[PDB]
RNA sequence: CGAUGUCGGCUCGUCGCAUCCUGGGGCUGAAGAAGGUCCCAAGGGUUGGGCUGUUCGCCCAUUAAAGCGGCACGCGAGCUGGGUUCAGAACGUCGUGAGACAGUUCGGUCUCUAUCCGCCACGGGCGCAGGAGGCUUGAGGGGGGCUCUUCCUAGUACGAGAGGACCGGAAGGGACGCACCUCUGGUUUCCCAGCUGUCCCUCCAGGGGCAUAAGCUGGGUAGCCAUGUGCGGAAGGGAUAACCGCUGAAAGCAUCUAAGCGGGAAGCCCGCCCCAAGAUGAGGCCUCCCACGGCAGCCGGUAAGGACCCGGGAAGACCACCCGGUGGAUGGGCCGGGGGUGUAAGCGCCGCGAGGCGUUGAGCCGACCGGUCCCAAUCGUCCGAGGUCU
RNA sequence: GAAUGCCGGCAUGAGUAACGAUAAAGAGGGUGAGAAUCCCUCUCGCCGUAAGCCCAAGGGUUCCUACGCAAUGGUCGUCAG
RNA sequence: CGUGAGGGAAAGGUGAAAAGAACCCCGGGAGGGGAGUGAAAUAGAGCCUGAAACCGUGGGCUUACAAGCAGUCACGGCCCC
């Protein structure tokens, strides 16, 4: 039984599931845009909307409080100075999550795109 | 435990009743309105990249 | 529907509002009524609040004495009938919620570790200066 | 027999002559009637109630014909009660009054593959003294030879829950027909926001 | 909630301090005992000179348990110590003080010379 | 004997009845209460512990009772491996000896993958003459079935007394079963906080990794839960067993019987709960579609509808089931409430300092109860009647 | 036609068990007919009295570079002992 | 294979003649389709003949209320000559 419970687990123990979203919310923050899997894509846009909203609220606290999962002051400045910004007036939704038509050769796994939303 | 092993060879017949559930059943796919290329639906559009639409990405 | 709604309206016939506020640390006063033969009467029941189970009208909470050298631990439905009063004996100061730890101290050592807490008993002797 | 269509809201208790009372609240009417099981028609006697209304759009046209027919509004559930003839063409939470015992059905939670032990309450294996991968199995299931085969109805692991399940003899609380509400002692079958049914009781 | 083995402190003068639990007398097998219910003990430990000494198969009350006790008004109660004291076959005490608080159950449940020497009576 | 694994235990039952208890009886050297003996009765029940490898048995504390047997001395492709029965070692004993006993003593490898039948669960197919969406009848199955104490009747009947009822009526239990999570009590792998060592970011401050697959510790929502809560065993109707009769011959009397009628068990049928029309004997009711082209058959396009796909779900291994798909609150976000943690950071002030005080019940904040189209369920596709004969 | 015969071929079990330490992965860019698996960059994790470095046995070209992917590699392969 | 003494396999056939398939086409290649050679190409080199088990594709009859060492005897239905 999982009656009423949230999260995925993706195969991955405590401490590594947390890494993978950072690594993936440094990623999307990065580049904007990525493809990884449908699964993993769903799990991302919670994780990096409460950081990109935190980024909406600006003050010294969130900052620090962001920091502690992108760990990289430029990129968290990237986010504050020119992510943030173009979301003041959109409440929630900072993330988008569409699927792809081609499964990975080596693997089947179905692949989506995960995008900040424009 | 003791190793339990077929008892008998399975017959043909009983072999190919056993995969009457196998048969593959045809990728769903619908027409993608910009394009009319076949595509699943659901998906970006891997023929011109549009989705609801509008372009989504370089195809 | 709203389901958490109707429950909370079930509920609202028996909600109190008459009992003062307190927190784990605080030495309490409970008068609480009580049947034995024939008739009913009120015993207080004074100790440290250890506890408080928040869960709206199903919140609880568990008050710690001891009496003739034993340990006491009596627990109350915060919106009980049964109390007539609660009385705040004093304000103590935990840096927790939840004081089982003390069932393990020495009485010198409770008395250590939950000191008067000089800011809520200001504010409690703000107020009750009324018109 | 008398019987309501509902839905199973939440838990919490009461006070009531100083005794804290568990009640399961249930938001039970209003039904309205929508189709009578008569003798010369269907061979036994019961009432189709309807529960809860249903986006019409949602409903297609043998559904709509059937409730175009016993002019009512669409509804989302139809069930019958079984040997219930009621006078008017709604029934409501006023069928039952407190102080009266209700047998209420649900649909148990559902536990999926469930094990010996949680679906039978096996005692299972020991789990030290030598015992081997066997904590949680049943033990034998059967003798030798005679009978050479295991019985019809043997309790082993499998699907367990999400099935009908009635509990019976429960005291009506208290009634609320401002907002259609029971409340029932003790506990009913199935989730919050699972559909129940509550009839009066067949225990005399 | 006591079992067989449990050890209970002796809550009176009879010269036991403390008795193993080995038997419930509730039915033919009820599983534990609370307060209010009787069960059978080995005295374990006892003071030089009782009414009671070491060895002795002796009956007692339940008094006080550490499983806390849930009232019909909805609260419970819980004590320190697993409590028992030591009765004759008509449920009176056989020692001439009870020390502790005892709970309320068992004046309903007919020790009222227990209940009445109790200090307390929560 | 080209192998049918052995004692005992554990687990899981199931059956017999020569019945241990509970129910119904007759006889008694049956006053009552308690027994004895036989008859009917297998529905349910039949405790925990000390000793010993033990089965058994003895003992302790209870109990309504602590039944006896069968199922390859039921059950090792289910577990154990204490006994016994390979190789080591020793004792007693026998033998000149090597060795031996069934005597004793310490030790001593129990094999991941289930093909068929069978069993528990779950789908796919076709069928149920037209096709569909609902709601149902219950043939037939299954589940359940225990019992004690106290009080009233009444200290009455009975008895010198001790003692102490029937019938009838209350209350409260034990164990067991089903469901539940309000309360009590757990868990709650990252919901919050405190702590050590080390390395790092960025020097301070503030943080991050690792110390477990949570580093450790104090707590902990939803869910899943029992130690917690509700409810169940019936009642009642019918037919019987032993047993007791009514009327009554054969047989002027007598006889429960030969004609006929009555009473009478926890047991039998039904009643309660659950499955159930593959019940191919494929049932019933309500509603929807329709007489489409081409050549009881065929091809194609539609109808009522259905499926696919997608967002999901206290539903779930998969599949199934159930909800929803912009005509939308389905999940995700965001907002509010609940809930947990227990007063963040930064700044100010006191202190040489560790720290302390204020801002501040602050900050953080999974799941719970709701709101809100910000993000995503885009756009679509494919099946699907034309109703055989008397 | 049988010898648990001999040699060879091919079935069944079955798309089943398994794919060999639970130190762990993610993304972006590149190459290419083809990329979870090759190269590059950033992030993450693991060893660090070693899972790093040197020598002796033993092994015998496995070393470096270019061109390759039928087979070998427990998948893949453009990579490689 | 075995430290070693020692053990110890499997594996023959295009055609008369290489005339061993230029060139084009799909494919990264493998492979194939044409062209062409040959009396013959299911003689195309994984090559004479090419059995059987075993695995497919197409067609006829048959099968989802049925009890089976699988056949045999009878009758009837459908298909074929
Ligand atoms: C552990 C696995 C073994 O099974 C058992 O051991 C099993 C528990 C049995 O005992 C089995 C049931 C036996 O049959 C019984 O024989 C009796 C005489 C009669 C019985 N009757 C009931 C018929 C019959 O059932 C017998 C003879 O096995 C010995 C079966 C016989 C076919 C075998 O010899 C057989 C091939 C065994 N074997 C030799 C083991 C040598 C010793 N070894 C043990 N462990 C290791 C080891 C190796 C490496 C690492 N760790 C440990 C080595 C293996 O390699 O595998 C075995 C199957
Ligand atoms: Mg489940
Ligand atoms: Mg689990
Ligand atoms: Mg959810
Ligand atoms: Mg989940
Ligand atoms: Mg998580
Ligand atoms: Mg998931
Ligand atoms: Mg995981
Ligand atoms: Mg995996
Ligand atoms: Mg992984
Ligand atoms: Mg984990
Ligand atoms: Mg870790
Ligand atoms: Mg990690
Ligand atoms: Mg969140
Ligand atoms: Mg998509
Ligand atoms: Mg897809
Ligand atoms: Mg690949
Ligand atoms: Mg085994
Ligand atoms: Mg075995
Ligand atoms: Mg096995
Ligand atoms: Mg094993
Ligand atoms: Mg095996
Ligand atoms: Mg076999
Ligand atoms: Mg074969
Ligand atoms: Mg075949
Ligand atoms: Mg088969
Ligand atoms: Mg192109
Ligand atoms: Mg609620
Ligand atoms: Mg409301
Ligand atoms: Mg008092
Ligand atoms: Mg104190
Ligand atoms: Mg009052
Ligand atoms: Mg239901
Ligand atoms: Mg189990
Ligand atoms: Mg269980
Ligand atoms: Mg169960
Ligand atoms: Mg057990
Ligand atoms: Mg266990
Ligand atoms: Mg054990
Ligand atoms: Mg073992
Ligand atoms: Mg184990
Ligand atoms: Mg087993
Ligand atoms: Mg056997
Ligand atoms: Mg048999
Ligand atoms: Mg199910
Ligand atoms: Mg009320
Ligand atoms: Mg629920
Ligand atoms: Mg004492
Ligand atoms: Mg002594
Ligand atoms: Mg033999
Ligand atoms: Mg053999
Ligand atoms: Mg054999
Ligand atoms: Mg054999
Ligand atoms: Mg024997
Ligand atoms: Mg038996
Ligand atoms: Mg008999
Ligand atoms: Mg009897
Ligand atoms: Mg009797
Ligand atoms: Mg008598
Ligand atoms: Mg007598
Ligand atoms: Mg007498
Ligand atoms: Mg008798
Ligand atoms: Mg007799
Ligand atoms: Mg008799
Ligand atoms: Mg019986
Ligand atoms: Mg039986
Ligand atoms: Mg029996
Ligand atoms: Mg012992
Ligand atoms: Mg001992
Ligand atoms: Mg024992
Ligand atoms: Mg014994
Ligand atoms: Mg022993
Ligand atoms: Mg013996
Ligand atoms: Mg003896
Ligand atoms: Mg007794
Ligand atoms: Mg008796
Ligand atoms: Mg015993
Ligand atoms: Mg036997
Ligand atoms: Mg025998
Ligand atoms: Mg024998
Ligand atoms: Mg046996
Ligand atoms: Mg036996
Ligand atoms: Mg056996
Ligand atoms: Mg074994
Ligand atoms: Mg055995
Ligand atoms: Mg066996
Ligand atoms: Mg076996
Ligand atoms: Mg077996
Ligand atoms: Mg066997
Ligand atoms: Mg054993
Ligand atoms: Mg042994
Ligand atoms: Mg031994
Ligand atoms: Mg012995
Ligand atoms: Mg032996
Ligand atoms: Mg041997
Ligand atoms: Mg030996
Ligand atoms: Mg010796
Ligand atoms: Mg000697
Ligand atoms: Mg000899
Ligand atoms: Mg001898
Ligand atoms: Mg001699
Ligand atoms: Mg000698
Ligand atoms: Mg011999
Ligand atoms: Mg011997
Ligand atoms: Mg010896
Ligand atoms: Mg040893
Ligand atoms: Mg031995
Ligand atoms: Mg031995
Ligand atoms: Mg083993
Ligand atoms: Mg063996
Ligand atoms: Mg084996
Ligand atoms: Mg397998
Ligand atoms: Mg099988
Ligand atoms: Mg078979
Ligand atoms: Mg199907
Ligand atoms: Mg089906
Ligand atoms: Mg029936
Ligand atoms: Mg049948
Ligand atoms: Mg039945
Ligand atoms: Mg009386
Ligand atoms: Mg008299
Ligand atoms: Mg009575
Ligand atoms: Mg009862
Ligand atoms: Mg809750
Ligand atoms: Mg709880
Ligand atoms: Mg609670
Ligand atoms: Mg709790
Ligand atoms: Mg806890
Ligand atoms: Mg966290
Ligand atoms: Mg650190
Ligand atoms: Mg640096
Ligand atoms: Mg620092
Ligand atoms: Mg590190
Ligand atoms: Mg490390
Ligand atoms: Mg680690
Ligand atoms: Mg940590
Ligand atoms: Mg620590
Ligand atoms: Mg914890
Ligand atoms: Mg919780
Ligand atoms: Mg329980
Ligand atoms: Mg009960
Ligand atoms: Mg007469
Ligand atoms: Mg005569
Ligand atoms: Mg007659
Ligand atoms: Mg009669
Ligand atoms: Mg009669
Ligand atoms: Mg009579
Ligand atoms: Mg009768
Ligand atoms: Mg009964
Ligand atoms: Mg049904
Ligand atoms: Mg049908
Ligand atoms: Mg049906
Ligand atoms: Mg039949
Ligand atoms: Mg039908
Ligand atoms: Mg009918
Ligand atoms: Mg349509
Ligand atoms: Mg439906
Ligand atoms: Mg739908
Ligand atoms: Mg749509
Ligand atoms: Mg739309
Ligand atoms: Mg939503
Ligand atoms: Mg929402
Ligand atoms: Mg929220
Ligand atoms: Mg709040
Ligand atoms: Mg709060
Ligand atoms: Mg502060
Ligand atoms: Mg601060
Ligand atoms: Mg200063
Ligand atoms: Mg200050
Ligand atoms: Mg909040
Ligand atoms: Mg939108
Ligand atoms: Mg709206
Ligand atoms: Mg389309
Ligand atoms: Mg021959
Ligand atoms: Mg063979
Ligand atoms: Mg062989
Ligand atoms: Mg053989
Ligand atoms: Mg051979
Ligand atoms: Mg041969
Ligand atoms: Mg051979
Ligand atoms: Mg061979
Ligand atoms: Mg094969
Ligand atoms: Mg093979
Ligand atoms: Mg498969
Ligand atoms: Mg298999
Ligand atoms: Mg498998
Ligand atoms: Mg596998
Ligand atoms: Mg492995
Ligand atoms: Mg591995
Ligand atoms: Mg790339
Ligand atoms: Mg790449
Ligand atoms: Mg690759
Ligand atoms: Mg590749
Ligand atoms: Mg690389
Ligand atoms: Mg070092
Ligand atoms: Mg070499
Ligand atoms: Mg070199
Ligand atoms: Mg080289
Ligand atoms: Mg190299
Ligand atoms: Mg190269
Ligand atoms: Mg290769
Ligand atoms: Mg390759
Ligand atoms: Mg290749
Ligand atoms: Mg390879
Ligand atoms: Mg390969
Ligand atoms: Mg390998
Ligand atoms: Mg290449
Ligand atoms: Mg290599
Ligand atoms: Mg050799
Ligand atoms: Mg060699
Ligand atoms: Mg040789
Ligand atoms: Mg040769
Ligand atoms: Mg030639
Ligand atoms: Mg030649
Ligand atoms: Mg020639
Ligand atoms: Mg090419
Ligand atoms: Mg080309
Ligand atoms: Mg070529
Ligand atoms: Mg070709
Ligand atoms: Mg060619
Ligand atoms: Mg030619
Ligand atoms: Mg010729
Ligand atoms: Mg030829
Ligand atoms: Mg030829
Ligand atoms: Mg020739
Ligand atoms: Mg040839
Ligand atoms: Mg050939
Ligand atoms: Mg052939
Ligand atoms: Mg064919
Ligand atoms: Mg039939
Ligand atoms: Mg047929
Ligand atoms: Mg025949
Ligand atoms: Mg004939
Ligand atoms: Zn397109």
């Amino acid at each position: 039984m999982r009656h009423l419970k949230s999260g995925r687990k993706l195969n991955r123990h405590s401490s590594h599931r947390l890494a993978l979203y950072r690594n993936q919310a440094k990623s999307l923050l990065t580049h904007g845009r990525i493809t990884t899997t449908v699964p993993k894509a769903k799990e991302l846009r919670g994780f990096v909307d409460h950081l990109i909203h935190l980024a909406k609220r600006g003050d010294l606290h969130a900052r620090r409080l962001v920091l502690r999962d992108l760990q990289d002051v430029k990129l968290v400045r990237k986010l504050f100075d020119e992510i943030a910004p173009r979301y003041r007036d959109r409440q929630g939704g900072y993330t988008r999550v569409l699927k792809l038509a081609e499964r990975r050769r080596g693997d089947g796994a179905p692949l989506a795109l995960v995008e900040l939303v424009e | 435990a003791k190793h339990p092993v077929p008892k008998k060879k399975t017959s043909k017949a009983r072999r190919d009743a056993r995969r009457s559930h196998h048969a593959l059943t045809p990728p769903t796919l619908v027409p993608c309105p910009e394009c009319k290329a076949m595509k699943p639906p659901h998906t970006v559009c891997p023929e011109c990249g549009y989705y609801a639409g509008r372009k989504v990405l370089e195809v | 529907m709203n389901r958490g709604a109707l429950i909370k309206l079930v509920e609202s016939r028996y909600v109190r509002t008459d009992l003062p506020e307190f927190r784990p640390g605080d030495t309490v006063r409970v008068s609480y009524k009580v049947k034995e033969g024939n008739r009913t009467r009120i015993q207080d029941f004074e100790g440290i609040v250890i506890r408080i189970r928040r869960n709206g009208f199903n919140t609880t909470f568990t008050v710690r004495k001891v009496s003739y050298g034993v340990g006491v631990e009596r627990i109350f439905p915060l919106h009980s009938p049964l109390i007539q009063k609660i009385d705040i004996v004093q304000r103590g100061r935990a840096r927790r919620a939840k004081l089982y730890f003390i069932r393990n101290l020495s009485d010198r050592e409770i008395r250590r570790k939950l000191r008067a807490d000089r800011k809520r008993i200001d504010q409690d002797r703000a107020a009750e200066r009324a018109a | 027999m008398k019987g309501i269509l509902g839905v199973k809201v939440g838990m919490t208790r009461i006070f009531r002559d100083d005794r804290a009372v568990p009640v399961t609240v249930i938001l039970a009417g209003p039904c309205p009637v929508v189709q009578r099981r008569t003798p010369e028609k269907d061979g036994y006697t019961a009432v189709q109630l309807g529960f809860l209304p249903q986006n019409p759009k949602r409903v297609n046209r043998p559904l709509k014909g059937h409730f175009a027919k016993a002019g009512v509004e669409p509804v989302r559930i139809l069930r019958e009660i079984r040997d219930f003839n009621p006078e008017g063409d709604t029934v409501t939470v006023e069928i039952f009054k407190p102080g009266e015992r209700v047998d209420v059905t649900g649909t148990s939670k559902g536990r999926g593959f469930a094990g010996v032990m949680k679906r039978w309450n096996f005692a299972g294996g020991p789990d030290s003294h030598g015992a081997h991968k066997i904590h949680r199995h049943p033990g034998s299931i059967g003798n030798r030879k005679t009978p050479g085969r295991v019985y019809k109805g043997k309790k082993m692991a499998g699907h367990y829950g999400a099935e009908r399940v009635t509990v019976m003899n429960l005291e009506v609380v208290d009634v609320i027909p401002e907002e259609n509400l029971l409340l029932v002692k003790g506990a009913v079958p199935g989730p919050n926001g699972g559909l129940v049914i509550v009839r009066e009781t067949k225990k005399a | 909630m006591i079992q067989p083995q449990t050890y209970l402190e002796v809550a009176d003068n009879t010269g036991a301090r403390k008795i193993m639990c080995i038997r419930v007398l509730k039915g033919s097998n009820a599983k534990y005992a609370t307060v209010g219910d009787v069960i059978v003990a080995s005295v374990k430990e006892a003071i030089p000179r009782g009414a009671v000494k070491e060895g002795d198969v002796v009956k007692a009350v339940v008094v006080r348990t550490k499983k806390e006790i849930k009232r019909p008004d909805g609260s419970a109660i819980r004590f320190d110590d697993n409590a028992a004291v030591i009765i004759n076959n008509q449920l009176e005490p056989r020692g001439t003080r009870v020390f502790g608080p005892v709970a309320r159950e068992l004046r309903e449940k007919g020790f009222m010379k227990i209940v009445s020497l109790a200090p307390e009576v929560l």
